[PDB]
């Protein structure tokens, strides 16, 4: 049976807050299609053909 | 067939007489007088546009 992720506990109470001492520029790269193969065909010449 | 015969590198053993490309549509051919290969290309063909 597959797990979902670990299992967290945040450390919540009502006046507790964490802030960031630093940080990391992250790179990500997403790709995305834009276009097909701009196929036509002959409907005459694949149907009967000569 | 139709197309535009011509001479060819491909090497046929010695029983077989037809050549096929991936999609079954055969593309070369064993002369039976002069046992020579020639590859078949199809007649140019396109849409006319104005
Ligand atoms: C079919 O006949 C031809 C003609 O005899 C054979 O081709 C050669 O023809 C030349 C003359 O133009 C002769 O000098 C050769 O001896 C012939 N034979 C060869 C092997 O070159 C052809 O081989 C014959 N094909 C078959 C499958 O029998």
């Amino acid at each position: 049976t597959m797990s979902l992720g670990a299992e967290n506990s945040v450390a919540y109470s009502n006046n507790s807050i964490a802030i960031p001492i630093n940080f990391t520029i992250s790179v990500t790269t997403e790709i995305l299609p834009v276009s097909m193969t701009k196929t036509s065909v002959d409907c005459t010449m694949y149907i009967c053909g000569d | 067939g139709t197309g535009v015969l011509t001479e060819s590198n491909k090497k046929f053993l010695p029983f077989q007489q037809f050549g096929r490309d991936i999609d079954d549509t055969t593309d070369a051919v064993r002369d039976p007088q002069t046992l020579e290969i020639l590859d078949i290309t199809p007649c140019s063909f396109g849409g006319v546009s104005v």
